[PDB]
């Protein structure tokens, strides 16, 4: 029957109280309708955005860091790329869109999506084996260890993009992370009067829903 | 196979990528301030070629800047105050299937860039000239009077790689050719001065380098094709008694 | 772990968050008629955390409000006159002038022990939304500011210390908290990535776009 | 749950909260109805005023500023008078009724009206030219310039008015400003026995409606 | 900018802000009995922004409302008689008579460390509005005071510190504000143009009606 009680004459600094206005009887200029309006940071994060999947110790440049290398010259059986996604420590997704709207957070969970788009000349044909491992699982040392597992014969022929929805992607704050590597399978075939090298763009998003919980400051520029 | 678009030029070509799924509209559809829409002023503006070289890094055109001497449009915006338009922009170019390349086709709104020796001025004439394709150079900058110019990081601070925010389509030379953005009027007031403000800034950056093999064009040209739709101005008479 | 949803990610209460902005200190007397009183060009773009929230958007629409903590060290009550001179208003120049006595300026009276000064600004702009950033110029020549414009402009907080004939020695420190309410954010932007060089300008130097690794195999 | 809430026990100077009666128990005599009550500060700004257009730097006396000289002798191509609408900062419009009404807020938008009434003799007769320019136009330098752009030409023998409702007047806080410019046409021309100068009176309002937004104290009589 | 429409011009909303009218200071321990109390007729020509505001009308309505601040400067707590003498009533001329003592006229008692203290006058007069200008005399011989008239008159308010037996050698000041409520207005009428010379006469030195300029074709 008060409101004298004990912790209410204070400021919690996160107050949903209503106070007055400083200067009433001000009309304000009525909203207008701007293209483009934004209901959640969620929708940011589902805009697919290239991912640096190289970032070799020594970079001379850095614009071939979206670029994996493909060429004509290496055996059937060699490794093309490695991947652990954790998409929010990994350095290679830290600092993607994706990477950005998470680092805000300290909580989330969900499934991502990876398309892997091969810009390169119109006549190269070949195959690829892009293997997933587990959460548990070791990254597979040989192509024959890759294809016991789950792995999609990805055709440069017939296709030239593979989109692959990855589940149990969570926080995780080693690590147990899931892992996508990719292998030469037939390498790269072009006839007479053709480039001697292609590449691989790779591409990331945060799927059908993700859920995010409890604010955070980001860790990256300090104030 | 070729649907041959008709305006007062011609232009056969063969997705529509809209800006935020708005297409251009007057303001009319929504005495003290009357408007006057110029219904004349569309047609195909094609700007100049730029060639696609081995050696290159990236190319940009404000607008409505790339207009201001073409035709009908230039001409309104020296009599004119106040005006709106949208646009629609095909950037086409033609290669072989020996040619390999990826471009990054985006119409960014409202894009304020640094200068290259930070807590400095540049001039207007370093942004924006006519009709020119500014190139952005690899590396930093170290003329003053110059905008910061890193592909890297967009000459925004940015990060090249997130530019895909932005009504963006690519053109992988080894299927499609052809890019069509539909940007509409993005702006916080009705309508504005149309010299002071450089509303969205086009820009093409090729991701992947072009590689030509050997004996073949060492150029693939770019062309730019800018139709102003839906140009809404200000009455220039007096109102009834 | 489990999945579930969440409805944390909503841009309200994403950017609506009350943080400090400022904090600055004042002597009732001594020879600098500068310190004197507090003031405060509302921005938000001096605290780093919070401009870099905000600019994930190019326009935002908000009503703020703004809390102060005030403290007092050297003996009867002692009262503040927290005045809010908007847009186009008169500015004082110096302590005790006809700028403070003006009656279109808000100002609160405020003594201490009691419970902290609060109001809340409403969205003044003769715009439809306040803009992050422009890209234009002052004037149509072109050969002004850049990167300016009128129309994102917040008026000053200016605060006094409320005195007799002859003031004590007392000095007093300020504090103040910022929050937006009923944000309304459009058109979505990438984050930054550099540090920011001005409070002002977009100015940056180039910085590689991500660590490096030994090899592209190599993961671990 | 409280009242004791964080800004709350302070003097806002803009309270509309309700106060104690000094004095109750207290009849106040009842309100009169006195002819012409008051209701907006904007029905006092659309009355007409008579600006001072002639004003020029050696004045002899103070109310010649409200006549525009026109005489016999002038050549067919002279200019009358020139105007810079911005009825807020031009001097002409400064100090009149709806000057006045407008430097006590600090953003304002609407459309006014300029009756221009010729006094003079009842035999004289001639033609003018009242030209307007839009807000970014320049002002005419010569009477062919000006005849190109919107003219009315106001006939002095089979009128004595001409009203013009001018749009796009705005705060504009050099400038845009439209401009109103008058010239000779033809030239005054009397029969015997009739005086060799006449004037012209000129009149402004606020039209039709007028929006006035966020008070303002005046910057004319200082404290 | 965008046309839209007002209601910020109104008449209620015009002429009705707080603003100061008056300041003055009291010591409880001097030679000089003036100086121990504050005298005030309540009126409104005093502070000449507010004058020119309310002059723009011939008849105004209105019931008024007056907060205080006060403060003090030298240990226990301290207590204010904001008294309100109304037209016709007695006034003290020295601090403690039967004049303080009567019951007829309302008498706040505040005590500092409190929110202001307030209250509301209502419209005294037995006319049915105040006039702010009157062309006329006191009596029918026409002999006396000019552009005065008893039915425009307001009360005083008298201030003192309530005290013991012996005073404290404290000091204070007082800050009064005024701020119309209701208000209606009948007969508009020019703005001023000229610089005020009394506060009670409407006298004036003539001054030129516009600023000049080169010459009438000359527009920049």
């Amino acid at each position: 029957p008060t409101m004298n009680t004990p912790g209410s004459t204070q400021f919690l600094t996160s107050d949903d109280f209503q106070s007055p206005c400083a200067l009433p009887q001000f009309d304000v200029t009525p909203s207008m309708n701007i293209p483009g309006e934004v209901k959640n940071l969620m929708e940011i994060a589902e805009v697919d955005s290239v991912v640096p999947v190289n970032n070799v110790q020594d970079t001379t440049d850095q614009m071939e860091m979206f670029r994996i290398p493909v060429t004509i010259n290496a055996p059937l059986q060699q490794q093309v790329f490695g991947l652990r996604l954790q998409p929010g420590l990994d350095s290679v997704f830290k600092h993607t869109l994706l990477g950005e709207i998470l680092n805000y957070y300290a909580h989330w969970s969900g499934s991502m999506k990876l398309t892997f788009v091969f810009c390169g000349s119109a006549m190269a044909t070949g195959k690829f084996l892009i293997a997933y491992s587990p959460p548990g699982a070791n990254p597979p040392k040989t192509r024959k260890d890759a294809m016991l597992g789950t792995h999609i014969i990805w055709d440069i022929g017939l296709q030239s993009s593979c989109v692959l929805c990855v589940p149990w992607i969570s926080q995780t704050h080693y690590t147990s992370a899931g892992y996508v590597t990719c292998w030469y399978q037939t390498g790269m075939i072009v006839p007479p009067g053709t480039p001697n090298s292609s590449s691989i763009m790779c591409f990331a998003s945060a799927c059908n829903d993700f859920s995010v919980r409890m604010l955070r400051d980001t860790p990256f520029i300090s104030q | 196979r070729s649907i041959t678009l008709g305006n007062s030029t011609i232009t056969t070509q063969e997705n529509v990528v809209v800006g935020y799924g708005r297409w251009p509209t007057y303001l009319r559809d929504d005495e003290d301030q009357p408007t006057q829409p110029d219904v004349a002023t569309c047609r195909f503006y094609t700007l100049d070629s730029i060639k696609w070289e081995k050696g290159s890094v990236g190319w940009w055109w404000k607008f409505p800047e790339a207009l201001s001497d073409m035709g009908l449009f230039g001409q309104n915006m020296q009599y004119h105050y106040l005006g709106r338009a949208g646009y629609t922009i095909h950037v086409q170019c033609n290669a072989s299937k020996f040619h390999q390349g990826c471009l990054l086709v985006v119409c960014v709104p409202e894009a304020e860039m640094g200068g290259a020796v930070v807590g400095q001025a540049f001039s207007a004439t370093a942004m924006a000239n006519g009709d020119k394709a500014y190139e952005f150079t690899s590396a930093t900058q170290s003329d003053q009077t110059k905008v910061q110019t890193a592909i890297h990081n967009a000459g925004m601070g940015v990060g090249v790689g997130n530019l895909t925010i932005y009504p963006h389509q690519w053109i992988n030379l080894r299927t499609n050719n052809s890019a069509t953005i539909v940007m509409p009027y993005i702006n916080s007031v009705p309508m504005d001065n149309m010299f002071r403000h450089y509303n969205f800034t086009l820009m093409v950056i090729p991701f992947v380098k072009l590689d030509y093999a050997d004996t073949a064009s060492t150029y693939v040209p770019i062309t730019v094709t800018v139709a102003p739709m839906c140009a809404e101005y200000n009455g220039l008479r007096l109102a009834q008694a | 772990k489990n999945y579930h949803s969440r409805s944390e990610s909503t841009v309200e209460n994403f950017l609506g968050r009350s943080a400090c902005v400022y904090m600055e200190e004042y002597k009732t007397t001594d020879n600098d008629v500068n310190k004197k009183f507090v003031a405060w060009p509302i921005n938000t773009k001096q605290m780093v955390q919070m401009r870099r929230k905000l600019e994930m958007f190019t326009y935002l629409r908000f009503d703020m409000e703004v809390t102060f903590v005030i403290t007092s060290r050297q003996m009867p009550v002692l009262t503040h006159q927290i005045m809010y001179v908007p847009p186009g208003g008169p500015i004082p120049a110096k302590v005790d002038d006809y700028a403070w006595q003006t009656s279109t300026n808000p100002s609160i009276f405020w003594t201490e022990g009691n419970a902290p000064a609060r109001m809340s600004i409403p969205f003044i702009s003769i715009g439809n939304a306040y803009s992050n950033f422009y890209d234009g110029w002052s004037n149509f020549d072109q050969r002004g500011s850049y990167g300016y414009n009128t129309l994102n402009n917040l008026g000053h907080i200016y605060v006094r210390h409320v005195s007799g004939s002859s003031p004590h020695p007392i000095t007093s420190t300020i504090r103040v908290y910022f929050k937006p309410k009923h944000t309304r954010a459009w058109v979505p932007r990438p984050p930054r990535l550099c540090q920011y060089k001005k409070a002002f300008s977009v100015d940056f130097t180039p910085t590689p776009i991500t660590d490096t690794r030994k090899d592209i195999n190599t993961v671990t």
